[PDB]
């Protein structure tokens, strides 16, 4: 969470596994793989995702809380995501990148 | 800043736990099932937006959960049953808010109809997920008598402190816990006609501000069902 | 004195599973696919279709005939390797697909190919769906060889004709299956006409 | 004459058990949840009518279960599973009735469509209860070729003896029981794209009675779901 | 509150300190000198203007400390050499902002020209003191590509976290320490024309803040050179 | 279960670096140079552009064909070595330059070159000057490669195609380094187009 360390709030972040649908809202969210994480206390969440090998899983987030802030800070906040390895992943047939031409 | 996983569902959590007449919630022809496993999970209800104008709410629990997943679907499934129900109640305000709730239990709490003549048609005591808000002045028709001054049970809400409570005081806490051990005269009862407590959230301060901060405090209200147990399906021996 | 009716004796010898020629200079007819499947030959299909469940190390050998000194090159792509469209296509100069180069006179070239398959055996028969197409997964897929002649022209026109041999190593089966009584319609699916239980006889004695 | 339960259900019950392949069914980034409780109760199928003209039916599992109540219902909810499938099947014949009967599993059962050219619909293969009836003659169409002789997937008929099999003679005995302990190369698979094996029952020698008996000989088939498990939907560590 | 002393210099300073590559700096026909009196002292360059629209900045070291005192003198001195540079950045911002930093360091960060067809005529890199901004867009011309989302080097500005680096949250900290043990093929190099790393300083989250507060944030940058040895000049025995 | 994701099994397989051709008799196109670098071909390019210093042997094999018995000379001069500038200057004989000479039919040639740069490792990045000229260090040269026919003449006119396997060996890597987000304009430099972080989505849900 990179807002002001004045502001406070909750958001639901969820994640529901591959073979189940999308959420539709914060209630069917919370029916599920989920944690309410509160981002005036603490301002990292970490989660570790199972079963990504090679329709996956769905990351979601609702807003359980608005961002209640102080008169002095700024309502607009950002929040930055950060993908990597869980400590496993093991790789086995080497191919060439989709990227270069 | 510890926060406690339980099931598949985490909450972030001043750890101070106010228990129900100082019980911890536990156990217990006859043969009763018991889930460990779910049902125990949070069951994070929808936040209420409190205002410098919010009377006050209540939730009539079991009921209230009626919803919820597992805990709901038991519901309909079990003709009998009893939980434990820790509720958590995280404020989230600015240090330049100012405000004063009381987040109470009160168990059995029966209340009266406006129409004193008449009584009111069984949804306007309760809807599931959606809290009832009290009011101000009195009101008429066939719902409840929500003015708070009486918090519609006919006694005086300042002196409705005697009930398992807590008190959150924005300027010294935002989070509140309470600990429900199951208050009935007969082991089981069914959930559906039976509310065992109903969770009352009445502001004494009101909630105050100067113009730049958000006009209003959402108010986010956390139900476990602790050692919940239901009556056995299936055929004795 | 069964030494010889165990499952490597049986099944581990090599079969001409593909025959297909490829001319020098002139489109498509310049190069050979065949995407490798034990489904190819119907003597070789027979025995792999008494196992449900089989995993093996392939080791081919090819034939090269033609009709200057001839270079070729036997291109293998993993199951999830690019494929040439064309003769000159950038697909052959990949890295991660290996090749064997060999000229003419030589030994014939020789490659051998490990288990590759993602899950732990190969299905000689699948009883379910893609999403579909029945009959069909991905986990018995072992790759594709494309073979080409490394150079650029020649003055003559040349046609070369290459033979396949696929063995077996180190066969390992599981779950025995009954032999195919019905002839085999189609290379892909299991579809049968009805046939005989056995030759008829004039009576019962 | 021993009556075995099994969660809330319970079957009257020669006790000769096949055991498929000589393996009992055992358990085993990747997190698997197996549901002990529930799942493994007998579903007991609906009784087929085996008549004089019958020549066969067959079941595909795991999707025969589909609607066979919290193991149909986690078919749905996981992704990947697996199950061990004992079956019992008990045939309820009188003295004056002969018979005799091939139940048999046949792991990976691929089947023919009738006109070779096309493939059948997806649904000639599997309905979910109702078992599919073999044919005494050849059939075209876009429905799965089901002439016995050939038991739908080109093999002979008379050497599917090989597959784990038992044999209802009711001269001796009216009782089978197969134990299948989860054949696939991939540990987990999806159960609604993958049949694991083909439950058929041939008659060899046709049922047979004179005029007062009952017309039919109805085979009652039940399965119990053991060692079921899942993946892990929650997050890991 | 510690506050360091290093020489004649001395600055005020979360002791989260990230040693580049989990080494820290050491020492080593050749005969090198080394001065470890003075060089060590910190360098405190001028602060940066941090607003709104602040793309980046960067800095090629030891380049950068071409005119820092004795250090930058030793570099016209000596032919060759080698430091280690314990850079520290120290945001210095209210409560009442917002914003986040990357301060990463780049070993070798080759930049390419705007206009791919020429190239930059060797001062488009580097001025001394006074850093390089990023842009926003696109730009052309013989100057170094300066557009964020590449970092003038052709790689995601994303992915860019695999190098020695640290956060600045400003709701979290304001302080950065990154320790790097000289970087390089060859032991010794000429620090005119070879930039051994480049600390460049992006912000992923943009400076926001309400209308009475100061419409920017400065930033400060500390280098220390530390072990850092020179060729010796005078005759072998 | 990671074997396949060290750096020798990353790195070190042989890809298609240099194709080129020369006639036997005719001036500058009857031999091939190939200054050796790893920014030739862009696969190999992105993979050594992971690191910023790179340590390994170089093996190299030789793919020749044409179009009498034809030999061939593959002569590889150090990064200090003479270089010819005709097929017949005298800096074919030098002693000290190596060269193979492979004659048509037989295996294809093989030629190691060992870590021959004066520092302690290759430099895939530069960020400094020759003075100059930016991005350009002597410390990773390699050699050029000079190829061409030993025989004198040829009544015919052949043309020899030769294709060169670059594999590195003992592959030792340091710095990692984030891959390369945009194409490659130019061989020699870095320079790129400012291109998106990733595919467009319609909307963040």
């Amino acid at each position: 969470f990179c807002g002001s360390a004045m502001a406070t709030g909750k958001l639901l972040i969820s994640y529901s596994p591959p073979g189940a649908s999308v959420p539709t809202s914060r209630k069917d969210a919370m029916l599920g793989t989920h944690i309410v994480w509160d981002i005036g206390l603490q301002s990292s969440c970490v989660l570790c995702v199972p079963w990504i090998s090679q329709s996956a899983g769905y990351i979601t987030c609702w807003y359980q809380t608005n961002i209640v802030v102080p008169p002095g800070a700024p309502t607009s906040c950002d929040v930055l995501c950060f993908a990597s390895a869980c400590n496993d992943f093991s790789v086995r047939l080497l191919r060439d990148t989709p990227f270069m031409a | 800043v510890r926060s406690m996983t339980l099931g598949n569902s985490t909450i972030t959590t001043s750890a101070n736990v106010v228990v129900g007449y100082g019980e911890w919630p536990s156990y217990l022809e006859d043969q009763p099932t018991q889930p460990d496993v779910a049902t125990c999970r949070f069951y994070t209800l929808e936040s209420v937006q409190w205002e410098k104008t919010s009377p006050g709410w209540w939730w009539k629990f079991p009921e209230a959960l009626k919803n919820m997943g597992l805990f709901g679907q038991n519901m309909h499934y079990h003709y009998l049953g009893r939980a434990g129900y820790t509720i958590h109640v995280q404020c989230n305000a600015s240090k330049f808010h100012q405000g004063c709730l009381l987040v109470v239990c009160v168990p059995e709490a029966e209340m009266g109809c406006a129409d004193t003549d008449t009584t009111f048609p069984a949804t306007e005591l309760t809807t599931e997920d959606t809290p009832h808000v009290f009011t101000s002045d009195s009101i008429t028709g066939k719902k409840v008598q929500a003015a708070v001054c009486n918090a519609g049970m006919g006694v005086g809400v300042g002196n409705l402190t005697i009930f398992p409570h807590q008190w959150i005081n924005l300027r010294t806490n935002n989070s509140a816990t309470i600990v429900i051990p199951y208050i009935n005269s007969v082991p089981m009862d069914n959930m559906f006609r039976h509310y065992n407590f109903t969770l009352m959230i009445i502001p004494f301060a009101p909630l105050n501000f100067t113009d730049g901060a958000t006009a209003y405090v959402p108010i986010t209200v956390t139900i476990a069902p602790m050692y919940a147990e239901y009556n056995g399906l299936r055929l004795a021996s | 004195s069964r030494s010889e009716s165990t499952i490597e004796n049986f099944m581990g010898r090599a079969a001409c599973v593909f025959m297909d020629q490829y001319k020098i200079n002139g489109s498509t007819d310049r190069f050979a696919v065949w995407t490798i499947n034990i489904r190819e030959m119907a003597q070789l299909r027979r025995k792999c279709e008494m196992f449900t469940y089989m995993r093996f190390d392939i080791e081919m050998t090819m034939v090269i005939t033609s009709c200057p000194v001839l270079t070729h090159q036997i291109m293998y792509v993993p199951p999830g390797g690019p494929i040439p469209a064309k003769v000159d296509g950038y697909e052959w100069q990949t890295s991660t697909n290996p090749s064997v180069f060999w000229t003419e006179g030589n030994a014939p070239p020789r490659i051998s190919i490990p288990f590759i398959s993602v899950g732990n055996a190969y299905s000689s028969f699948y009883d379910g769906w893609s999403h579909g197409t029945y009959g069909y997964t991905t986990l018995n897929a072992m790759g594709k060889l494309y073979i080409r002649h490394v150079n650029r022209s020649s003055p003559h026109q040349i046609t070369s004709t290459i033979r396949v041999y696929f063995k077996p190593k180190h066969i390992k089966a599981w779950v025995p299956r009954p032999p195919r009584l019905c002839p085999y319609i189609n290379k892909r699916d299991v579809n049968f006409v009805v046939t005989e239980i056995t030759d008829s006889r004039t009576s019962i004695t």
